[PDB]
């Protein structure tokens, strides 16, 4: 085939995988950046649900 | 023929005439002769027979034009695209210097041998055309290593350039 074959693949592949690569940078560093602070969508970690409070009158006033 | 005199320069042919005034006769006439009629002749009408049955048929083929693309120095840093494309260009370019550098060896040398035993007379011209040539081939594309791309290349132009400015800065004040 011509050698334009060669040069439009090339570019498609070299795009994608560029693409890949800052993708792979950009996954790391969100990472770093959501473990170190956890204002974010994962690395949530687990607290006490306060549904589970119990707010009726108890015995001790000022409980 | 097949090539300019632009691009191979040829020396003027020039032949002498001797007359061989001795009453023997030089053997190597008769080698000529007969060697133009029993092997120079067949071989010609042979050629004739095979030659128009070649302009029976001709194909035809061009030559592969290259449209120019952004050099390495438009491109951007690290833009995958525009640095594949200067890249080719590139190296395409140093291809074709390759050949250039050939193209004056080939002639160089014709040269020397037309001018034989006065080459070092002769080929003085042509010598420093071939100097030139290999001594700004040297620092256009030599000592890039095995993995030479046009980053490098730029990079290496780009300290000849500081270096020169730099020494035409302080010596003229």
């Amino acid at each position: 085939d011509g050698p334009e074959k060669n040069y439009e693949k090339t570019m498609a592949i070299l795009q994608i995988e560029a693409e890949k690569a800052e993708l792979r940078l950009k996954e790391l560093e969100v990472r770093r950046l959501m473990r170190a602070r956890g204002d974010g969508p994962w690395y949530q970690y687990p607290t006490i649900d306060k549904a589970l409070i119990d707010h009726s009158p108890k015995t001790t006033p000022d409980n | 023929d097949s090539w300019d005199k632009d691009v191979y320069p040829e020396p003027p042919r020039r032949t002498p005439a001797p007359a061989p005034q001795t009453s023997l006769p030089n053997p190597v006439t008769y080698l000529t002769k007969i060697f133009d009629l029993l092997v120079d002749r067949p071989v010609t009408l042979a050629r004739e027979f095979i030659e128009q049955q070649h302009a029976k048929n001709r194909y035809y083929y061009y030559h592969r034009e290259f449209r120019r693309v952004p050099d390495i120095t438009e491109c951007e840093e690290k833009d995958i695209l525009c640095m594949f494309e200067a890249e080719m260009q590139w190296r395409r370019d140093y291809k074709v210097d390759q050949e250039i550098v050939n193209i004056i060896q080939e002639r160089l040398k014709a040269c020397q041998q037309r001018e034989g035993e006065s080459y070092r007379q002769n080929c003085a011209k042509e010598l420093e055309q071939f100097t030139q040539v290999s001594k700004a081939f040297q620092d256009r594309y030599s000592d890039l290593g095995a993995h030479y791309s046009a980053r490098k290349c730029l990079a290496k132009q780009k300290q000849r350039m500081l270096a020169e400015r730099k020494a035409a800065k302080e010596a003229a004040a």
